[PDB]
């Protein structure tokens, strides 16, 4: 129907939503945004993951957890939280037009950007959408609160 | 395609 702020809040509250996936790789990037920049990284990383696969090396199996806390990359085997990126540290979400089961995002403070390339167990789109809605909700709430303080 | 986070930084 309509994903209202309330629905979205209830969805990303606490543990939020969780997706099965694999970590294609991590790459240092020059800027916070950019389709081309993101594509170049994804391509380089997939190139590397491929070379690894031809030698019996597979991508780390993970859980991409999406919530108000941002993104948590969790190891599927140990349950160890490998990475955690607060919403205010994720600057760009990159769609991978060459793959229906891959996407990436840039995170880090200014001047220290990293591209996390992800291979989704299922389709990537529903995941990219969630992230979009998440950023959207966080945004709406903050905006209201502001108009209230004023 | 790709998109940025309004609340980044």
């Amino acid at each position: 129907m309509e994903k209202t702020d309330e629905y979205l809040l209830a969805r990303f509250k606490g543990d939020g939503v969780k997706y099965k996936a694999k970590l294609i790789g991590i790459d240092d990037v020059p800027d916070a945004r950019g389709d081309k920049m993101s594509q170049d990284s994804m391509m380089k990383l997939k190139g590397m993951a491929a070379a690894g696969r031809s030698q019996g090396q597979h991508k780390q199996r993970i859980w991409v957890n999406i919530s108000l806390s941002g993104i948590k990359i969790i190891d599927e085997k140990t349950g160890v939280i490998e990475h955690e990126h607060p919403v205010n540290k994720i600057s760009f979400i990159a769609r991978d037009v060459t793959d229906n089961r891959a996407f990436g995002y840039v995170c880090g403070g200014e001047g220290q950007h990293q591209f996390f390339a992800i291979k989704t167990g299922q389709q990537a789109e529903p995941l990219v959408v969630d992230l979009k809605d998440l950023f959207q909700v966080i945004y709406n709430v903050k905006k209201k609160e502001e108009d209230k303080k004023k | 395609n790709g998109y940025e986070n309004p609340t980044y930084k």
